[PDB]
């Protein structure tokens, strides 16, 4: 199965890694945020 | 002893002895680019059934490179690696000496973080003539990278004194590894990338800044 | 190793025996489960092909023959030769082995033959033919028997009798006359012998048998010397003994094939005696583990005492430490006899902190056999069991820590263990009470407080001549002192008595004339010994009514069953010499 083991290969090594980003503002607008740490907003990708 | 499925000796061996840290020179920079052959820190890594080389051990620096290693793009043949780091290494020489001269600062001090980034570069062939001024430690290590705020937050990212990324590899998986039984485990340290980590001068400052930082 | 041939010729001194006097083969020799056994045996036996060696041997007695009257040897080298049946087999030899060598003059003691008669249907070289019936052949002054037999039945071996019977007359219309010839003994008859008696007797000049066993079987072999000339050959009183002899030693064989275990058969742990093996892996013995605790005290249970070696080897994730050791009827004897089931500590066992490779079951642990020291101390442990009676109070001198003695002996009687040496056993799970005194085996004083019923001093009495220094007679008279002490009605002493004229046996020990001592060398020791008069006329002033008996452990070959019961394989001229010993160093039996 070459072709099935590639493709596995390759998802593995290349799926894509996710971040996260800091937002919102504590002294005025508090924190939203209801199942997460206070200002997180996740990213499905790292970001540079 | 036993816990779990472990048995373990009550006798314990505990050593009180530890070797004394030593600072880095511009000296012990110009020796490393040279990677002298009667002392080459490259250390190929046999399978222990076979003996046959299916690694690399790697030492300092190369701890900047993070990128992919498709992109790096390494010789298969170790002696053929090493011809072509060589021939990197020269010129890379030829190049350091004329952006600073060797009798201005035989030993002067380098920042350690910024040599590893420069090897990053070099490796991905990417310019780093706008680092080399930063190369230089001028005082603090993390005072000049927090000064610095040029390149991709992908290549570098320091917010403040704390900065997350992942150090050189521990070891360098080569083509003949076939993940055997008789191969021995690189612990992820082959992997070009295992994790990021933020290093910080202070503790409690690092704590502050991760009150509410992902854990 | 080698097996042993007995050999016997006509005796004119020796009496004459009658053929009624000779006794009859017993009915099991053909019974299908008593061949099976021997087979077992055979099977059992590690040995050079048996009849290539007995015709090797044969040949060379043949060619030690003398004639009397003649002053010369009887057999002439060159004569006419005959031997009967040469087998090839399907082995592809294409002749019989013996006749190679013969050939090649590779076989010492043999006068080359002028020429060389073959028969038999396997062997290429040999006529092929079957001698069941009579047919032509050439007159020979030597006619050896290697006919292959086949016999319709046990009952037909009446009608198989009158065939060897026809088989001698064939043999002798083909020998020449004043030949000789040679028959195996293939089945012995008292009728076979009558009929012998009754015709052949007076044909042959002189005769010889020789019985080679290396398995138990009651063949032989015959011998016929001056055949076409007339002879009053008979049977003689010797003669027949060493028959009765060699039917005892049989009888004996077979016993002890009787109790043979099978032969690499699966081991279920069935057998009293057999392997005994578990394996541990990752165990913890930090606190008390117990379960592994009680194994360990079971598998001990199951030795009793037998040697045990442990191997930890790491498998499916774990390392695993496996224990071999045998079981034996001895050590199950020990195991019935233990009240308890008693528990054992396990920190050398949590010290032990190393690896053994994994090892395939084989039911003998090793091919050494036992020292002459070993073998003589079998003798004696058999002698003593064999002593063994019931309701006796026992008293052992020199005992050791192991105290074996204990295992043999039966726990209703009580026994008594003296040594100056402490013992290593412990006696808590023993069933019944047992005594062990922590004096020395030639300490004083603790017999008067003692009460005596029965006392035995084995394999300690020349050691404690030489711890306090004294003449054997010297140690005989303290000895005599102590039994003053002693009121054992029935007294067992090893001693060292030259019963036989003081003979040295090389590489094992040197004997002093000078100084009355023995000196082992191959235990490196020199033990003193005293005239036996002077002890008899001790002992008879000690208890006027004392009765002595010189103890005959040789004409027994039990200790060496017992050596089997220990697995063990017996050589013969360690034996020997241990009887040498003995003849010098009897146990004393008052």
């Amino acid at each position: 199965a070459p072709i099935l083991r590639q493709w596995a290969e390759i998802i593995h090594r290349y799926w894509p890694n996710p971040s996260q980003i800091r937002y919102g503002a504590p002294n005025v607008f508090g924190s939203a945020n209801l199942f997460t740490p206070p200002e997180v907003l996740l990213l499905p990708i790292d970001h540079q | 002893a036993n816990v779990w499925g472990v048995r373990l000796a009550d006798s314990l061996s505990s050593p009180t002895i530890e070797t004394r840290t030593r600072q880095y020179t511009l000296h012990d920079l110009c020796s490393d680019l040279d990677a002298n052959p009667g002392r080459e820190p490259w250390k190929p890594l046999r399978n222990q059934r076979t003996n046959n080389i299916v690694a690399v051990q790697l030492f300092r620096p190369l701890q900047g490179l993070v990128l992919d290693t498709q992109l790096y793009g390494f010789p298969g043949a170790f002696d053929d690696w090493e011809r072509f780091m060589r021939e990197k290494l020269r010129v890379l020489k030829y190049e350091v000496l004329r952006i600073y001269p060797i009798s201005n600062y035989s030993n002067e001090h380098v920042n350690v973080f910024v040599a590893n980034a420069l090897v990053g570069a070099f490796l991905s062939n990417q310019a780093f003539y706008d680092l080399l001024p930063l190369l230089i430690i001028n005082d603090t290590m993390i005072g000049d990278l927090l000064g610095t705020g040029a390149s991709l937050s992908q290549f570098f990212q320091s917010h403040g004194d704390v900065l997350e990324v992942a150090a050189g590899r521990k070891y360098l998986q080569m083509e003949n590894y076939s993940n055997d039984d008789d191969d021995p485990p690189l612990f992820a340290k082959d992997l070009s990338d295992y994790a990021k980590a933020f290093y910080s001068d202070t503790y409690e400052v690092l704590d502050r800044f991760f009150w509410t930082h992902d854990s | 190793g080698d097996a042993l041939s007995y050999y016997v010729d006509y005796n004119r001194s020796h009496r004459v025996v009658l053929s009624s006097e000779l006794p009859q083969l017993p009915d099991t020799y053909f019974d299908g489960d008593e061949q099976y056994g021997r087979s077992l045996f055979s099977l059992a036996r590690k040995i050079g092909d048996r009849s290539l060696v007995k015709d090797t041997a044969v040949l060379k007695h043949a060619y030690q023959a003398i004639d009397p009257n003649t002053g010369k040897e009887y057999l002439r080298s060159r004569q006419s030769v005959a031997y009967f049946g040469a087998s090839a087999g399907h082995s592809g030899a294409d002749q019989p082995l013996v006749i190679e060598p013969w050939i090649q003059g590779k076989i010492s003691g043999v006068p080359p033959p002028s020429s060389v008669r073959q028969f038999g249907y396997d062997v290429a070289r040999g006529a092929i033919v079957d001698l069941a019936r009579p047919f032509p052949s050439g007159d020979y002054q030597f006619v050896y028997s290697d006919v292959d037999q086949v016999v319709d039945g046990h009952d037909d071996l009446s009608i198989s009798s009158g065939l060897v019977e026809s088989l001698l007359s064939s043999c002798m219309h083909a020998t020449a006359p004043g030949g000789s010839f040679v028959v195996k003994i293939n089945f012995p008859t008292r009728p076979v012998w009558h009929y012998i008696e009754q015709k052949i007797l007076p044909n042959i000049t002189s005769y010889m048998l020789i019985k080679p066993f290396v398995t138990n079987n009651v063949e032989l072999f015959f011998v016929a010397f001056g055949v076409h000339q007339h002879s009053s050959l008979t049977w003689t009183s010797g003669v027949y003994f060493f028959l009765v002899d060699h039917f005892y030693r049989y009888e004996t064989l077979s016993t002890i094939s009787r109790q043979l275990p099978s032969f690499g058969y699966v081991d279920d742990g069935s057998s009293v005696t057999g392997i005994e093996t578990i394996s541990i892996e990752n165990p913890g013995f930090s606190n008390m583990t117990q379960a592994a605790r009680i194994g360990i005290s079971g598998l001990c249970a199951n030795v009793g005492n037998a040697r045990k070696s442990i191997a930890i080897y790491e498998s499916h994730g774990a390392r695993v430490l496996t224990i071999t050791s045998r079981r034996s009827p001895a050590s199950a004897r020990r195991k019935s006899r233990l009240r308890y089931l008693p528990l054992i500590d396990p920190r050398s066992l949590e010290v032990q902190a190393r690896t053994i490779l994994p090892a395939d079951p084989v039911l003998f642990e090793n091919v050494s056999g036992a020292s002459p020291h070993v073998c003589l101390t079998m003798m004696y442990n058999f002698e003593v069991s064999s002593a063994v009676y019931d309701g006796d109070v026992v008293l052992d001198l020199g005992t050791g820590p192991e105290a074996k003695i204990l295992e043999l002996i039966p726990a209703t009687s009580p026994v008594t263990c003296v040594d100056i040496r402490p013992t290593a056993q412990p006696s808590g799970c023993w069933n019944v009470r047992t005594t062990f005194l922590e004096l020395d085996y030639l300490s004083d004083g603790w017999i008067t407080g003692v009460r005596g019923d029965i006392v035995t001093c084995m394999l300690s009495l020349g050691a404690a001549a030489a711890g306090k220094s004294m003449t054997f007679d010297a140690a005989f008279q303290q000895l005599i002192k102590v039994l003053s002490k002693s009121t054992a009605n029935v007294v067992l002493v090893q001693v060292n008595c030259p019963t036989d004229v003081v003979r040295s046996i090389k590489g094992y020990l040197e004997i002093d004339s000078t100084n009355k001592r023995y000196r082992f060398p191959k235990f490196g020791r020199d033990e003193p010994y005293s005239d036996m008069d002077a002890l008899e006329k001790i002992c008879r002033t000690a208890w006027p009514n004392c009765s002595i008996t010189w103890v005959p452990l040789s004409y027994d070959l039990r200790w060496t069953r017992l050596a089997l019961l220990e697995s063990t394989t017996l050589s013969s001229a360690s034996i020997r010499i241990a009887e040498l010993m003995y003849k010098y160093m009897p146990i004393m039996r008052i």
